[PDB]
RNA sequence: GUCGCGGCGCGCCGAGGGCCCGACGCCUGGCGGAGAAUCAGGGUUCGACUCCGGAGAGCGGGCCUGCGAGACGGCCCGCACAUCCAAGGACGGCAGCAGGCGCGGAACUUGCCCAAUGCGCGGCGCGCGAGGCAGCGACGGGGAGCGCGCGAGCGAGGCGGGCCCACAGCCCCCGCCGCGCAGCCGAGGGCAAGGUCUGUGCCAGCAGCCGCGGUAAUUCCAGCUCGGCGAGCGUCGCGCGGCGCUGCUGCAGUUGAAACGCCCGUAGUUGGCCCCCCGCCGCCACGAGGAAACGGGAGCGCUCCAGGCAGGCCCGUUGGCCC
């Protein structure tokens, strides 16, 4: 490493070309995933269901993992978002308003449903949860 | 053998009413009845050594 | 029981109508409460009075 | 739409009812921009505020958002409305909403079918048979539900219908989806020890009556009405030439969807009130859009005459219109809704309605055009 | 506004890892013992007595009379010792290091009416302080953790309206 | 020319001036600081907003009045979008406080009032959407409940009175009756708490992660118990810690990712030993002098407390001192 009194300028210009080496740093600071994000910094979205849709599950659990492919209004981006909980999809109906947030990865896929990044919360504005609990 | 079965196993599970409870007491008299199901009477937790909550051992002397 | 509050004695009648503030002294029922306006009265009429005279 | 309004908590609300027929005359608003899809709801939700005569709903078989107006000027008046006021602007075509279909076997099938699977190592043999009504009204009722222990419907079946008792014990499942009309049934038994595959094998004839089921072999639209009757199976004796790959497909083109077509139908009506003092028109427009006036009750205590006409989904376009022209405005088409109903021609014959109406299905979702053949998808 | 000039703040620490079965254990017996309604009281003051035993680390590593030691040494040692969290005897910066959750919890007044025999449990005492029936100095408190103080330990007695020949009607007897 | 200084402007006369110690260009979801978050240490991240300094009033220009404004609750003009018309004309400017619309995951009443606190004008009081006061408010922070004990009682209420308040109300104090009430996530491991009983049979679903479910399921769906936190709990996004996975402290490069194929080489960085005495350095020590808030901290029982600088017959009673 370098080490004069007066290295602090490469010591600095190091660390600023360095850092965004480790991917975690890029996809923070970098701008391009805020660019990216179907959810733009937002920490969930409004939209509209198209298509109610199964995504087979990935090996070695097999599931038809039920979703729907939602144009969010924002970006006017579409996307696919699971519907949680047990035969819930039966709430969602296609021409439907619904609110998607993230899986919890941060963008990244969890566990076996191939590429989906997030998960309805809301819909026809009334919370998933509430539903499959009967509590509206 | 082996999209349209949304509810295959919630739909058809047999539905049971929850058996009555009476009300537990609440806040710090919670603290005290849970300090008296394991640090005091030390009885109710009991076959003869230090036991778990739930254990099925423990069930019986409970009732359930 | 115990209670904390201050006195003001006036040395003569009128500092008490001079010196203390008015509500005090209607909180005393020596004024009669007037009925002034509603303020929102006072401001529009001189909006109105604004644009004439 | 209308709302009540009580300062009093403990008061009862007040309700209306608008003479003026219904929002009969349907049409289907569809955006240029699929992008503009978010914003059509929108306003449309707004349009519903304005006027209790029009209404916003989705046709719950083909998510095709519906704007449904009482009179051909209002719907009209409620589309520029939509249009422009709401929406802002934007680009909105209506169309005529599809009517849908169902497919039914009407006679017991010719002889029973063979389906090879792609292993070439399992058979399928299956009949089919068109279930009596009176065992589909007591499915509709929930006398035999496929939510029942498995002897019980039997009892019912064989003690009211006349079922062959061990057949009744043995229906595999109902279909489509959910459990209305369609039936799969298991072999004679005597072979079942001699078949000794078909308890492994029993989620795969599902899973095809399950798809079969919501695909009929004319058109793609939900089959009804039917018993699928494995009579005879020979299966391999492995596990890996024996799977959901290899006879789930063979169990589809061995039930029905071109594969197993004998005997087939496709469906559709519904019905209208007509509050009218004057029956000339009613008999007319009825006769031309192939309605039949089934009912003629005068109220007794006043000059109109209300009349209940059974009028196909398909030919209720226009006839709102034609009935006030056939009259003159005394006749007020009103509620319309109903069941599905046997089309007179055959899906089979070339010159027939059916055939026409059928091509046309497969047209409009694209699958393909004409049936050729059971040819196609059959093994003998 | 200068309501946003008032100052607010949070008064516990949580703990780093939730399930630690052994700690988990050991709170319920200062729960039982101290009739505390939550976990959150256990940390409020765990959090006073870390700030306390901090301050008097970072007060033994400076030398001893180093005038600010002397300054700040006194303020520290004197206030607990009123509080009474530190008997007098020790009077050193070095025994602060010592204290536990019990020495705050003892002087919570919870504990001082079972202490001197005015209330025969914790769980008692809790229920009489909300029911405005303990005096400090003939003061009327419905806090159960008012934190009583070595001076103030003489004047903690039965209110004056509520047992010793006072109305005594309202509640059971007035029925 | 300006208030003055200055390429500030203009002639004239030179040819400079800046830069790998990164000039210039480009870009920003750029106001900066005091600070905020997290937090051994060294740091990382955020600097809308509370105070200070800057800038702006749809977007540009130009001015007038002024002691001061290139002022927009001044004017004029072009632009962009409006408004009323009797058709010729006139007239806008909520990044004031309310309120709507659009937008978004998201963010309050079209209240009441100058009584405080300051400011303007006035010496014997008016004005102020500055502010204050309520209303809404699980951003949050604080303090109490849902019993205790075998006998007593409460507070949540309810209703009058005080008190409070600009006026109410709120708290609080009274008499008088008196109505206690838990959720939200979980029980295979991490990670605390069922080898319980059903349903279901790689279906449905669960599951951050590892993994569960293909007929005796510690993981799903119920009931049953039980855990954890608790009037809050779970979820999603972000920042910090974790993370010595950014490494100055303090990473690694034979084979895990990574020594340029070699050699010369300018900037850059780094330089053996050597003079005791000072001159300039850097360096270090302590000075002055520098806003508060905040943070740390002295004292002080707001019933405790989050607080607040109060209070008590009192250091010149306080309100220190540190940054």
């Amino acid at each position: 490493k370098t080490s004069g009194l007066y290295t602090a300028r490469k010591l600095r210009t190091v660390r600023r070309v360095n850092r965004w080496a480790d991917k975690k740093y890029r996809k923070a600071h970098l701008g391009t995933w805020l660019k990216a994000n179907p959810l733009e910094g937002a920490c969930m979205a409004r939209g509209i269901v198209t298509q109610k849709i199964g995504i087979s599950a990935k090996q070695p659990n097999s599931a038809v993992r039920k979703a729907v492919r939602v144009q969010l209004t924002k970006n006017s981006k579409k996307i696919t978002a699971f519907v949680p909980r047990d035969g819930s999809i039966t709430y969602i109906d296609n021409n439907d308003e619904v609110l998607v947030a993230g899986f919890g990865r941060a963008g990244r896929a969890v566990g076996d449903i191939p590429g989906c990044r997030f998960k309805v919360i809301k819909v026809a504005g009334i919370g998933l949860l509430a539903l499959f609990l009967r509590k509206r | 053998r082996a999209l349209t079965s949304a509810g295959k196993v919630r739909k058809c599970t047999p539905k049971k009413e929850k058996k009555e409870k009476p009300r537990p007491p609440r806040g710090r008299a919670y603290k005290r009845l849970l300090y008296n199901k394991n640090f005091v009477d030390d009885t109710l937790i009991h076959n003869g050594r230090r036991l778990g909550p739930n254990n099925l051992l423990i069930r019986q002397k409970l009732g359930f | 029981g115990h209670t904390v509050g201050f006195c003001n004695a006036y040395q003569n009648m009128d500092a008490l109508m001079k010196y203390e503030p008015g509500f005090r002294k209607i909180r005393c029922g020596l004024i009669e409460a007037p009925k002034p306006v509603s303020r929102k009265q006072l401001k529009n009429l001189k909006n109105r009075r604004l644009k004439k005279r | 739409k209308s709302g009540t309004i009580s300062t009093y908590e403990q008061a009862h609300s007040i309700k209306p009812m608008k003479f003026s027929v219904s929002p009969v005359v349907r049409v289907a608003v569809e955006p240029a921009n699929p992008k503009d899809l978010p914003k059509l709801l929108e306003g449309m939700k707004r349009l519903d505020k304005s006027d209790p005569c029009v209404m916003c709903i989705c046709d719950k078989d083909e998510n095709q958002n519906i704007i449904a107006g009482a009179g051909e000027l209002h719907l009209e008046i409620c589309l520029k409305d939509l249009r422009e006021d709401f929406c802002g602007g934007m680009d909105i075509r209506v169309s005529d909403p599809v009517v849908s279909y169902r497919e039914t076997v009407t006679e017991k099938s010719t002889k029973v079918v063979m389906a090879k699977s792609a292993n070439k190592h399992n058979r399928l043999y299956f009949e089919a048979e068109p279930i009596s009504e009176e065992v589909i009204e007591a499915i509709k009722d929930g006398e035999i539900t496929s939510e029942q222990d498995s002897k019980v419907r039997a009892r019912i079946l064989t003690d009211k219908y006349g079922w062959d008792s061990d057949e009744a014990k043995q229906i595999w499942s109902f279909g489509p989806v959910g459990a209305s009309s369609g039936h799969m049934t298991n072999l004679i038994l005597e072979a079942t020890k001699g078949v000794q595959y078909v308890k492994e094998s029993k989620e795969h004839i599902v899973s095809g009556f399950q798809i079969v089921c919501r695909n009929g072999v004319l058109a793609g639209e939900e089959l009804v009405g039917t018993c699928f009757k494995l009579r005879d199976a020979t299966f391999h004796a492995d596990a890996i030439h024996r799977g959901a790959g290899q006879l789930t497909p063979a169990t589809r083109r061995g039930l029905y969807a071109y594969a197993s077509p004998m005997l087939m139908e496709p469906f559709y009506l519904v019905d209208i009130l007509a509050p009218e003092g004057c029956m000339g028109g009613i008999y007319s427009t009825m006769s031309k859009r192939r309605g039949v006036v089934i009912s003629e009750e005068p109220r007794e205590g006043q000059p109109l005459t209300e009349v209940k006409a059974h009028l196909p989904v398909a030919e209720s376009f226009g006839f709102d219109a034609d009935l006030r022209a056939a009259t003159s405005g005394q006749a007020f088409p009103q509620c319309v809704f109903s069941h599905y109903a046997l089309i007179p021609s055959s899906p089979l014959q070339t010159g027939s309605q059916a055939q026409g109406i059928m091509l046309s299905i497969r047209k409009r979702k694209g699958m393909k055009e004409v049936v050729p053949d059971v040819s196609e998808y059959e093994d003998k | 506004r200068i309501s946003r000039h008032r100052n607010s703040s949070k008064t516990y620490s949580t703990p780093k890892k939730p399930f630690t079965k052994p700690r988990l254990d050991a709170e319920l017996k200062l729960c039982g013992e101290y009739g505390l309604k939550c976990k959150r009281e256990i940390y409020r003051a765990r959090y006073m007595l870390a700030k306390i035993r901090r301050t008097a680390r970072n007060l033994l590593t400076l030398d001893e009379n180093d005038i600010k030691r002397r300054f700040e040494g006194a303020a520290l040692l004197r206030r607990l010792h009123m509080l009474g969290i530190l008997d007098e005897e020790k009077d050193q910066l070095d025994y602060v290091l010592g204290l536990r959750i019990e020495d705050i919890f003892k002087r919570r007044l919870q504990s001082v009416i079972v202490e001197s025999k005015l209330a025969k449990s914790v769980h008692h005492a809790r229920n009489m302080i909300k029911a405005r029936h303990i005096s400090v100095g003939g003061q009327i408190v419905n806090i159960p953790s008012y934190m009583v103080r070595i001076s103030n330990t003489s004047r903690v007695a039965i209110a004056d309206t509520s047992s010793l020949a006072p109305n005594g009607k309202p509640g059971r007897t007035k029925r």
